[PDB]
RNA sequence: GGCCGGGAACUCAAAGGAGACUGCCAGUGAUAAACUGGAGGAAGGUGGGGAUGACGUCAAGUCAUCAUGGCCCUUACGACCAGGGCUACACACGUGCUACAAUGGCGCAUACAAAGAGAAGCGACCUCGCGAGAGCAAGCGGACCUCAUAAAGUGCGUCGUAGUCCGGAUUGGAGUCUGCAACUCGACUCCAUGAAGUCGGAAUCGCUAGUAAUCGUGGAUCAGAAUGCCACGGUGAAUACGU
């Protein structure tokens, strides 16, 4: 019933955010339901790039987005004790709703 | 007896199972006559099926959704050349030989900037 | 109309962001507004410490700014008294903590941007162009990079009509994504113009 | 065509009519507003309304209930 | 046969009978067989004149077709007689709307033989 | 083409029955991209000529196509200084695909009723060799004969 | 509903119970009939958005 | 494009954020249905006295640097080539070229 | 009501990789290169597509994204605010949207997508309004909530080639929503009207397959304002004899 979220642009950075929340509870609280994903999410513009003219040069960008859900099982007084003001992931939101 | 397919027509995803024994054509809960019965392409839910005998012998529950309307009549026949995997000894070489295991990805072809449905050049004269 | 960056094809695949944190849209804006006016005293300040990439990776609540730098020595000044210099001028207005990371380069004549003005920092007094690019293009050719394409532009030789050209020694990447190259541009306004550099140079591969 | 909870007149537009009905036929007044629309207790006013070069002059009748002074003051010139 | 005076039921249905008339256009066409009760995918052949006068007090309420072509005269005249912006823009021969007239205006410009 | 000499591909077959021949006029007779609408219309078509002979589907079809088969039209090739019109000698496998184009326009053309009577008599006409769209076949041929000069 | 309990948007509050104990944050979200406030707690950095209940944490 | 029309905006979010921005009844819900006697009428005449400069259709979202009016995308705050001038630089995360 | 258990089979969800190279077989050909058939496979010859635009030409465009040498204004060409104009009109072209009907206009019954946007905002039910939508109000800073009832299709019919039950411009009347403000100058809904035109001359534009074609929708901008545009999805060809 307990969620951890996590959200971020790239799987590239997350898949070592995924590791180190799981491990680290494992060895406190040992209750969790696994990592559960979410479908990659895509924000992409097409923008002119001529300065004055000529609406033809539109280059795709996106930002990309991803989020991936801890969700452990049980309320730990341990797991949330030992994680509380931690997070491996650098320049990321973590969401741990209780 | 129970064992399993697949089918994946134009963004349309199927579920397949193959039932021997009994015949009935259902389709999602719905029956042979009364949902496709009257639209066209009915046998291309039973198309490579000519040569084996299963209107007498087989029932199909398949459950198809997504996609579009030929592209769940395409899962259909999609789907059971995965799904004939009981009788594969006389069934996987024919299905290759009918050429009726493929995929055929007659994919969405996305929209290059200019190129207006993505192949579509604007009208350019002389001048 | 040519040129594309092999930088902003390959950033992320080979080669880290130079901003890395999350925001949502509605605090896309107060995140975006610290990094370009504070890069802005940055370089005013740290124009002559030959600094090579300036990330900022600013967390949820939280600011970090990686400077990428070879002598810190005048970064530091005497006793990193001037570090907090730097703190003290960002701290009141980005409204929170900025902590600035200072990670030296041991070589500085193997960088993009410390060779881009190093003839902007001797174009001033006018220079042969040419031999104050090919002693830093030699001296990084056999130093291991072993690719450089390397450019100037503007009006050189106190020239009025367009002029540009280039100097290849090695290999450039630009249809092959998997290589390592890296580019940079600074700019000299003068009482003459504005003489401008842009470079190629090669570093490797996988 | 806007609401019909209301519609709008300026303040300036709105004490000018009170003036009228008080003292009478002196001058033709002068505005600005042209998106000031005109109310039945209007009648007969003589308003001169500006364009944006100078006030041509208006009169009211009573049709002139969800209608503008701008139909009645035009700005495009064509030969 | 008789309906606003002139205007005749051509051997349709009855529904296309009404619309025919001068001043009444789709749901008011829906509205009047409605009220007589009578269906809509009948036949002059089978309307016979017993509710033709159960259709001339049903039509009583409106405008009509003389009738509607006075005070749509009577309302541009009125506009004619303000002698405004739309007072003058009509007669002119030019469109008067928030209209790209510069080239596609051609309903009041006419077609394009001088 | 120009050297990558391809074929054609494959035609997607009758679903009443498995036929390549009957579907290379189903794609024609079909307009843009609706397949499901003009199909019935083809097979209500089917139904105007099956009991007005009552013979066959597949023998009463291709004998009004057979007796309309161009033995030869007309080109452009080149072999001096300007325009000629030269004879071509069309393949059996040609002579078939291009007689429908014939017929297909003839579906449009002479508006009787509705497409599906649109289409009908002109599709019975066809059978005896007097129909109009008969008729526009062999004033070519009356062309065709006009300059057969070349062997 | 007094103070802590009436929990409203952005109001700051205080966290005394959990590892979140001594901690301070907003309510962005109030749950009156759940009986729950949602505040996150500036916990390395980011906001740590967690549930509190009105006696979990004080009013501030 | 010009420092004037940027001099436009700091003044243009000054007076909008003093009562547009907070004070919404005042300009928004009082003249919904209620009685048509004239003292919702009397509410907008109030609004008059006020700049028309400070409502929130003055909201021109500008360039925050050059101040350009056209070719603009709120996901950046920004102009159409800034939002370039932060993908070949790297100055914002996660902006990738999409490649696809 | 997959709604409440159960399950880890399975669609889907998302990661690190496995998978394709003319590897193998035969003819031909200079034992080479190499084309193309046979095989299995998810795919067969750069499997479909995108991204990357060499040296350079037009000394092609932009000083109005920004920078910047001279030049001039620097009691003005700089600055401020309240209206108009950019929305002007005999005529011409360009690129788009709509019909010129029956494979169709229309009414009822019923079928099936992927991509993505969302807080001084997006809006489930409920009450009424011909309708459009107003008031009231959950959820939701999001695979859970909403936007969002996708249409052509199909079935029963209904009408029979007429400027027509085709078509939608124009214009008058009455309003819905936005917002200081809808005259000049918004959009939409509805009431009323219903002109041109029944495949368009020389000439010329697109296109090698889910391409063509037709039907439907979302998004960026944004108080409001798309037939534009960037993306998505539905059904589904002809023909490349030859240079």
């Amino acid at each position: 019933r307990i969620r951890i979220r996590l959200k971020a642009f790239d799987h590239r950075l997350i898949d070592q955010a995924t590791a180190e929340i799981v491990e680290t509870a494992k060895r406190t609280g040992a209750q969790v339901r696994g990592p559960i994903p979410l479908p990659t999410r895509k924000e992409r513009f097409t923008v002119l790039i001529s300065p004055h003219v000529n609406k033809d040069a539109r280059d795709q960008y996106e930002i990309r987005t991803h989020l991936r859900l801890v969700d452990i099982v049980e309320p730990t007084e341990k797991t949330v004790d030992a994680l509380m003001r931690l997070d491996l992931a650098a320049g990321v939101d973590v969401q741990i709703s209780l | 007896n129970q064992y399993y397919g697949t089918g994946r027509r134009k963004s349309s995803a199927a579920r397949v199972f193959i039932k021997p024994g009994n015949g009935k054509i259902v389709i999602n809960q719905r029956s042979l006559e009364q949902y496709f019965g009257r639209e066209t392409a009915r046998m291309v839910v039973r198309q490579p099926l000519e040569l084996v005998d299963m209107v007498e012998k087989l029932d199909l529950y398949i459950t198809v959704k997504g996609g579009g309307i030929s592209g769940q009549a395409g899962a259909i026949r999609h789907g059971i050349t995965r799904a004939l995997m009981e009788y594969d000894e006389s069934l996987r070489s024919e299905l290759r030989k009918a050429g009726f295991v493929t995929r055929d990805a007659r994919q969405v072809e996305r929209k290059k900037v200019g190129l207006r449905k993505a192949r579509r050049r604007p009208q350019f004269s002389k001048r | 109309g040519q040129k594309v960056h092999p930088n902003g094809i390959r950033l992320g695949i080979v080669k880290p962001w130079n901003s890395t944190w999350f925001a949502n849209t509605k605090e896309f804006a107060d995140n975006l507004d610290s990094d370009f006016k504070v890069r802005q005293y940055l370089t005013k300040e740290l124009a002559k410490a030959s600094v090579s990439r300036i990330v900022i990776e600013r967390p949820a609540k939280s600011i970090r700014v990686t400077i990428h730098t070879a002598r810190p020595g005048i970064v530091i000044g005497k006793k990193g008294e001037d570090v907090e210099k730097l703190r003290k001028v960002v701290a009141d207005i980005a409204g929170v903590p900025a902590q600035i990371n200072i990670a030296e380069v041991r070589k500085p004549e193997l960088d993009a941007k410390l060779v881009a003005d190093s003839i902007t920092s001797q174009l001033e007094r006018r220079v042969m162009f040419r031999r104050a690019m090919k002693r830093a293009v030699q001296n990084a050719m056999r130093l291991g990079a072993k690719g450089i394409k390397v450019e100037v532009s503007g009006r050189l030789g106190g020239a009025e009509i367009a002029r540009t050209e280039w100097y290849r020694e090695g290999r450039v990447p630009l249809h092959t994504l998997r290589a390592d190259i890296d580019y940079n541009t600074s700019e000299a306004h003068t009482t003459y113009g504005v003489i401008g550099v842009k470079v190629w140079i090669f570093k490797g591969e996988i | 065509r806007s609401l019909k909870k209301g519609p709008f007149i300026d303040l300036h537009l709105l004490k000018k009519v009170e003036k009228a009905v008080e003292s009478g036929d002196k001058k033709p007044l002068r505005t600005w507003s042209r998106r000031s629309t005109i109310f039945p207790n209007m009648i007969g006013l003589t308003i001169a309304v500006h364009n944006g070069r100078q006030h041509v002059p208006v009169f009211v009748t009573d049709e002139m209930v969800g209608h503008k002074l701008g139909e009645f003051a035009p700005t495009r010139t064509y030969r | 046969a008789r309906i606003a005076g002139i205007n005749i039921p051509d051997h349709k249905h009855a529904v296309i009978a009404l619309t025919s008339i001068y001043g009444v256009g789709k749901t008011r066409s829906k509205a009047i067989l409605a009220a007589a009760g009578i269906a809509e995918d009948v036949k002059i052949s089978e309307l016979s004149e017993g509710q033709i006068d159960t259709l001339r007090d049903e039509v009583a309420k409106f405008v009509v077709e003389g009738d509607l072509r006075r005070e749509i005269s009577m309302s541009i005249k009125r506009l004619m007689d303000l002698g405004c912006y739309r007072g003058l823009r009509h007669r002119r021969g030019l469109p008067v709307r928030g209209q790209r007239t510069k080239t596609n205006a051609r309903t009041r410009k006419g077609p394009r033989k001088p | 083409p120009r050297r990558r000499v391809i074929g054609q591909r494959k035609i997607l077959p009758d679903p009443k029955f498995g036929s390549e021949l009957l579907a290379k006029f189903v794609n024609i007779l079909m307009v843009d991209g609706k397949k499901s609408t003009a199909e019935s219309i083809v097979y209500s078509a089917l139904e105007t000529l099956a009991q007005r002979s009552g013979k066959s589907e597949l023998e009463a079809f291709e004998v009004a196509l057979e007796n309309v088969r161009p033995t030869v039209e007309v080109k452009s090739r080149r072999v001096g200084g300007s325009t000629y019109q030269v004879p071509v000698e069309v393949r059996p496998v040609r002579r078939n695909a291009l007689a429908m184009r014939w017929i297909v326009e003839a579906a449009r053309k002479r508006g009787d009723k509705s497409m599906a009577l649109r289409l009908a008599n002109e599709l019975s006409d066809a059978a005896e060799n007097k129909g109009t769209a008969v008729k526009k076949r062999e004033d070519v041929h009356r062309m065709a004969e006009a300059n057969k000069a070349f062997a | 509903p007094r103070p802590k309990t009436l929990f409203e948007p952005g109001e700051m509050v205080r966290v005394n119970d959990g590892p979140f104990a001594d901690f301070n944050g907003v309510v962005e979200e109030v749950d009156y009939e759940k009986s729950r406030l949602k505040v996150s707690v500036s916990i390395f950095g980011r906001a740590t958005p967690v549930e509190l209940d009105f006696s979990q944490v004080e009013k501030a | 494009a010009k420092q004037s029309m940027k001099a436009r905006e700091v003044k243009r979010v000054a007076l909008a954020d003093k009562y547009f921005a907070k004070r919404a009844e005042l300009k928004a819900i009082i003249s919904d249905v209620n009685a048509s006697d004239e003292d919702r009428w009397n509410a907008v005449l109030k609004l008059q006295t006020l700049p028309r400069d400070s409502s929130p259709s003055r909201q021109r979202n500008r360039c925050r640097q050059t101040g350009r009016p056209h070719g603009f995308l709120r996901k950046f705050g920004l102009s159409r080539i800034k939002v370039r001038e932060a993908a070949m630089r790297g100055e914002i995360p996660g902006l990738k070229k999409a490649s696809w």
